[PDB]
């Protein structure tokens, strides 16, 4: 399943909304569970990766709120409140219905 | 504490075949679908595949375009997440990324983490 | 020294959901030493009595514990699982909020809202048909009476233990 996000870099400024679309080829959603199946991780330079959301809502622990995601279907996004010095990453848009596709990363930084 | 780091990076003429490892601690390890990453220099990750629970039959999924040359495997003494190269062709990153919502674990976290992400080893090909 | 799957069926590793509820064919004090319960007796034959079997292994929520009971009528009892009335089973359930929850909620885990024929008791539909028949069928999702079969609920520490997940393993012992 061939994963794109929106778009191959984006720049934020400090706390300003950073809003991250994805898009997939098939359908993510699964029918029965009414829930999509997506990820969502920050890749800081030269150290591990982190996630931000599962499930394309839930939020990860110990991560305040401006952390936001929303998605239905095969369209989804991530939605950031405030971009803080920690938060400036590269972004990688997941799923994992049927195996796992990391898309072309989207890389923000501050303006 | 939970910790992910790799080693065995270097350079390496193409052609060869080794094997690459990384370093677990801290959480279940057998319960969590770990998986591998790789990261091309100046590029984005790339699915390498990825490696089920052996309790949910330890299946191995791999993407095309690095099928059949490719191998990842499991060990549970080591704790170690391991990545096989077969015919070399001209930076990787093993995880835990992917597998929250599939393998069988309780909410219940070392930290409040469920994520587990490698430190990053570079892998050069001549 | 005797084994059966039992043990298997209610230390699963995952469980099966109640839309698809997993079914499996001596000594029983373990199932119910194991785990402290919310409702383990059993409704129709008597608890220390127990001790062709149906070990029908699915989650149900809390205040849903009391519906798997024979003449009992609602959500589950008419569609979910239907039990007949002169049956001789006991129901099981125990908090575990700890093993299957999850952060954010386990969202593998179903039942089967409605379906149009009184679900019969010991019958199992998997079928994904939208809501059935009807005035206007149509075969699609594009307005009332269609709905699609499944809805899962989210299992979450902050539940209230109505609300909070029991692994019940409703055995009928024929
Ligand atoms: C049953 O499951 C619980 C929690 O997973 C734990 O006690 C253990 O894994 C199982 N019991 C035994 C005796 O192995």
């Amino acid at each position: 399943i061939v994963m794109t996000q929106s778009p191959d870099s984006l720049a934020v400024s400090l706390g300003e909304r950073a809003t991250i679309n994805c898009k997939s080829s098939q359908s993510v959603l699964y029918a029965a569970n009414n829930k999509n199946y997506l990820a969502w991780y920050q890749q800081k330079p030269g150290q591990p990766p982190k996630l931000l959301m599962y499930w394309a809502s839930e939020r990860e622990s110990g991560v305040p709120d401006r952390f936001s995601g929303s998605g239905s279907g095969a369209e989804f996004t991530l939605t950031i409140s405030s971009l803080q010095a920690e938060d400036v990453a590269i972004y990688y848009c997941q799923q994992y219905y049927s195996t796992l596709t990391f898309g072309g990363g989207t890389k923000v930084e501050i303006k | 504490e939970v910790q992910l780091v790799e080693s065995g990076g270097g350079l390496v003429k193409p052609g060869g075949s080794l094997r690459l490892s990384c370093a677990a601690s801290g959480f279940t390890f057998r319960d969590v679908w770990m998986s591998w990453v790789r990261q091309a220099p100046g590029k984005g990750l790339e699915w390498v595949g990825r490696i089920k629970s052996k309790i949910d039959g330890g299946t191995t999924d791999y993407a095309a375009p690095v099928k059949g040359r490719f191998t990842i495997s499991r060990d549970d003494s080591k704790n170690t997440l391991y990545l096989q190269m077969n015919s070399l062709k001209t930076v990787y990153y093993c995880t835990t990324a992917g597998s929250y919502y599939y393998d069988t674990v309780g909410p219940e976290l070392p930290e409040g983490k469920f994520d587990y992400w490698g430190q990053g080893t570079l892998v050069t090909v001549s | 020294t005797n084994l059966c799957p039992f043990d298997e069926v209610f230390n699963a590793t995952r469980f099966a959901s109640v839309y698809a509820w997993n079914r499996k064919r001596a000594d029983y004090s373990v199932l119910y030493n194991f785990a402290p319960f919310f409702a383990f007796k059993c409704y129709g034959v008597s608890p220390t009595k127990l001790n062709n079997v149906y070990a029908d292994s699915f989650v149900i929520r809390g205040n849903e514990v009391s519906q798997i009971a024979p003449g009992q009528t609602g959500n589950i009892a008419d569609y979910n699982y239907k039990l007949p009335d002169d049956f001789t089973g006991c129901v099981i359930a125990w908090n575990s909020n700890k093993l299957d929850s999850k952060v954010g909620g386990n969202y593998n885990y179903l039942y089967r809202l409605f379906r149009k024929s009184n679900l019969k008791p010991f019958e199992r539909d998997i079928s994904t048909e939208i809501y059935q028949a009807g005035n206007k069928p149509c075969n699609g999702v594009a307005g009332f009476n269609c709905y699609f079969p499944l809805r899962s609920y989210g299992f979450r520490p902050t539940y209230g233990v109505g609300h909070q997940p029991y692994r019940v393993v409703v055995l009928s012992f024929e």
